[PDB]
């Protein structure tokens, strides 16, 4: 799964230490980036900032669904209202500054542009121009779509800045931060509810429950910090 | 009459009166407006209310 | 000798202090304001800084030593070399925002007594932060690490 | 709805693309700009974050200039148009002639502080109504004698044209007067508090609000950041306002009546009788003082206190002892519980340790923290009936409950001075007139903080357990 390691150029050897390896090549370069003032400077702060699953600044809102959209809009501020094609609930997007202007496209061919009434959208879409919120990622497309925006964000950040990390670090950090369940309904297991418990065990352990398996536990994903994930530890 | 002819002009034409009539406001809605062509009607009713 | 100074420069700067004493004008007739009126002036000289990087890009010749080692990819690139042979351009304050008096004067040449000091600003900025920047990216390891 | 308007229109509708198509390209030039330095720079790192900053707050002030660009334009005397808007475009070519003028220039200045008796040099001045980026329509505004304009959104101009009245001295040649009035009103330093009482017929709000412009742009300074309240009686009047409303550049307006002077709800002028005329008075006040004492209710019965050992130790002397200290601090009710509490505890710990532990023989180390400390904890915990009790005599309550409590008891009422036609049967049909009494109650009662703490260290373990709880 890991690849082939970037020294020997070969496959990645057993024992072979490649947590220290993705940090220390994503920090070496970290004073080649843009900073704070001692976002909208979309540097070291914006990495902070996602490797933390922060809420950003200027957040953007996300799709629920797929369909067609209606836009409103009146003195500074959108309403888009997103008509399902199944045929069900369609849900509304009301107040949003017209400071974020829209989702401009820039489609292949025809120059898109903005993004208008009648046009279609893609669960996990974003409507306006800004930073998705991982969180909301999370519940509605799920975990792997989590991990996949996350490394396509930080790496945005950072090809920009002429910095070159293969993706698999940014994947083993992601990977670690997205490594927990809060458990729902203990089921038969000897688990309490409101726990972290990591996802590996509690697969193992409602699948080793056979016994009277029919009802096991539940738990849903969380998606943490690379500062609380190092506080929730088993060791 | 006056509302069908009204719809001829290109002017706001409101009606007031009293609050039992259906189709005509009070005149407390109206309290700092302007409109085109005006009806009250029951003038007494809404002075002695 | 080696460092070659551009001849058009003169041409260039005489052609946008045209401009940006029509941006003056317009700031003294009152259809303009004293921020905008700088953006303009550093959005002028910001293009005359582009010009005589290009001007000093087509005049030196490819045996140059500073053409050279920069084409080579040894070291340095063509904005330092304009510093060196065209003009500084722009500098920055203390804050962090311009100054739309440009430094038309290049280390060859010799910054005058306002030029060179104007410049001390954002170099002693640079030596303050360059412990700050450290110190933040080792912040981002540490976590990254545990 | 003429023809000339359309052609009108159309036009200005063509230059505003063009505006906007300027603005397009300064933003694409800007992104490039601001991916290259984001890119190499070639220069040193501080030189490259001041570019990026500054190619950033480009980029921020084109985007929300792209939110109703031009305002409106002025033509002068001597045939020359001017653009007025939220930022400034000139042409590079021809000498940066100005396209677009940024409101806040000595030059835009025509456009707010300018009348039709003193103008500056100018023969007309139009508005702009946007949405995001279309011109929807426009209103002229002719600084000194109309004939006929096409559309202004209040027909100002035929009506200052049809004056028919003998001849004479005439009141001055009728428009002239009311121009200098206009005038008079609007150019007028004060900046205090002004009355127009005027009556029909006058136009006295169109000319209010050209006053707030006038105002809001030579004090653009000191407000700006405040804003400009604009209260009315309905939201028809209301929507209408903000339909010809200048501009009020980079500030912004709150549109309220009687009825939304509170954070929330709406109350739709359910005009309680004319008896509520004792409410719109300020003799209420004291009601409200005296409908917020008779809640600190004084024990009949005395409580029975059951701390292990100790005998009810709170009754009407202990209750209004308290009350009374508590009256004696000058500060709100629920922030006053605090020395309610405090008095209550100090006479019941400190005169109960030396009667019911074991009494006398020791004045030191024993009674000052000790029998002190145990007494005093075993009465902060009691929140079944210690606390319960305080909020029967101090309760901590909210301005939307007493007004019900008061308004039906009728015993209550009486025990404030207050009168008997302000009865209604429900205590929350709120009305127009008890709103102001919703305003004036949070500053009297205030706002408390042990609750405030406790509410919202419930929210954050509510917030917490939710995602993951582990927060400490």
């Amino acid at each position: 799964c890991y690849g082939r390691s970037m020294a020997t150029g070969k496959l990645v050897d057993i024992g072979e230490a490649v947590g220290i390896v993705a940090a220390q090549s994503i920090g070496e370069p970290g004073t080649q980036l843009t900073m704070r003032t001692f976002d909208i400077v979309g540097g070291l702060p914006r990495v902070q900032e996602l490797f933390e699953a922060r809420v950003p600044r200027n957040k953007a809102p996300i799709a629920d669904v797929a369909g067609r959209v209606r836009l409103e809009e009146s003195d500074k501020f959108f309403k888009i209202t997103i008509v399902p094609d199944d045929g069900g609930e369609e849900v509304v997007y009301d107040k949003l500054s017209k400071r974020q202007r829209l989702r401009v496209i820039t489609h292949e061919d025809g120059t898109e542009g903005v993004l208008s009434d009648g046009d279609h959208v893609e669960v996990g879409d974003q409507l306006m121009e800004g930073a998705a919120d991982p969180h909301e990622v999370l519940r509605v497309q799920g975990p792997r779509e989590v991990q996949i925006h996350l490394v396509k964000e930080v790496q945005e950040v950072y090809r920009a800045q002429g910095v070159s990390i293969h993706d698999k670090h940014i994947e083993v950090i992601v990977r670690q931060m997205l490594r927990r369940v809060t458990i729902i309904d203990s089921g038969s297991t000897e688990f309490l509810p409101g726990s972290l418990t990591e996802r590996a065990e509690f697969e193992a352990e409602n699948r080793r429950v056979v016994a009277e398996g029919g009802e096991p536990a539940a738990g849903r994903p969380v998606l943490m910090g690379i500062t609380k994930a190092s506080l929730a530890t088993d060791s | 009459e006056f509302v069908s002819e009204e719809a001829g002009r290109e002017g706001t034409s409101v009606v007031i009166g009293p609050p039992d009539v259906p189709g005509t406001v009070p005149p407390s809605e109206t309290k700092g407006l302007e409109f085109d062509a005006v009806l009250v009607v029951e003038p007494e009713r809404i002075l002695a209310d | 000798a080696d460092v070659l100074v551009p001849p058009q420069k003169q041409e260039i700067l005489e052609r946008h202090e045209a401009e940006a004493d029509a941006i003056e004008r317009k700031y003294q007739r009152g259809a303009l304001n004293h921020t905008e009126r700088n953006e303009s002036l550093v959005k002028i000289w910001q293009d005359a800084t582009e010009e005589v990087g290009k001007a000093l890009e087509e005049f030196y010749p490819a045996d140059n030593p500073i053409i050279t080692i920069v084409k080579s990819g040894a070291t340095g690139n063509l904005t330092q070399t304009r510093t060196l042979a065209g003009m500084k351009g722009l500098v920055t304050n203390p804050k962090g925002e311009f100054i739309p008096r440009p430094i038309k004067s290049s280390f060859r040449e010799g910054l005058t007594v306002l030029e060179y000091f104007i410049n001390t600003h954002g170099a002693r900025k640079g030596l303050a932060d360059t412990a700050l920047r450290t110190a933040d990216s080792g912040y981002l390891t540490r976590r990254l690490v545990d | 709805s003429g023809r000339d308007y359309e052609d009108e229109l159309q036009s200005e509708r063509d230059y505003v693309a063009g505006l906007y198509a300027r603005l397009d390209a300064e933003r694409a030039q800007s992104q490039r700009r601001y991916a290259a330095a984001l890119r190499e720079h070639g220069g040193t790192a501080v030189e490259r974050d001041a570019e990026v900053r500054a190619l950033a707050k480009d980029i921020a002030r084109l985007n929300v200039a792209d939110n109703g660009l031009c305002f409106g334009r002025l033509d002068t005397l001597d045939d020359a148009r001017l653009y007025i808007g939220r930022l400034g475009i000139f042409d590079r070519d021809n000498d940066f002639e100005p396209l677009l003028l940024d409101w806040r220039a000595p030059m835009a200045r025509p456009f707010y502080v300018a009348t039709a008796a003193n103008p500056e040099n100018m023969r007309r001045r139009r508005q702009f109504h946007t949405l995001g980026r279309k011109v929807v329509d426009f209103t002229d505004e002719i600084l000194g004698r109309p004939t006929g304009a096409e559309h202004d959104a209040t027909n100002d101009a035929a009506l200052l044209a049809a004056v028919n009245a003998p001849r004479g001295e005439g009141m001055r040649d009728i428009v002239a007067t009311i121009q200098a009035e206009q005038d008079q009103v609007i150019r007028l330093d004060h900046t205090g508090v002004l009355v127009i009482e005027g009556g029909p017929g006058t136009g006295k709000t169109v000319v209010a609000l050209h006053r707030v412009a006038y105002l809001l742009y030579t004090y653009r300074k000191q407000m700006e950041r405040h804003g400009v309240l604009v209260v009315g009686p309905t939201p028809a009047f209301l929507d209408h306002i903000g339909r010809v409303l200048p501009s009020l550049g980079e500030s912004d307006a709150v549109f309220m009546t009687p009825g939304d002077f509170v954070p929330g709800l709406h109350v739709t002028a359910e005009d309680t009788p004319e008896a509520a005329e004792v409410k719109g008075s300020l003799k209420i006040l004291d009601v409200l003082k005296a409908a917020v004492a008779d809640r600190q209710e004084l024990p009949s019965e005395p409580i029975p206190i059951d701390l292990s050992d100790v005998t009810m130790r709170i009754d009407a002397e202990t209750a209004k002892w308290a009350r009374d200290e508590a009256r004696k601090t000058g500060l709100p009710h629920n922030e006053a519980r605090a020395e309610f509490v405090d008095v209550v505890t100090y006479v019941v710990t400190e005169r109960a340790v030396a009667r019911i532990g074991r009494g006398w023989l020791t004045r030191d180390d024993k009674h000052a923290w000790e029998k002190m400390r145990a007494d005093v904890v075993g009465e902060l915990e009691d929140h079944e009936q210690f606390n319960a009790a305080l909020d029967a005599l101090w309760p901590i309550l909210t301005p939307e409950d007493v007004l019900a409590q008061l308004y039906t008891s009728h015993e209550r009422l009486r025990a404030a001075g207050a009168p008997e036609c302000l009865w209604r049967a429900d205590g929350e049909a709120w009305t127009v007139s008890d709103v102001p009494l919703l305003d004036e109650l949070v500053d009297l009662l205030g706002r408390n903080k042990a609750a405030d703490e406790a509410a919202e260290r419930e929210r954050r373990e509510e917030e917490a357990y939710a995602a993951g709880v582990l927060d400490l």
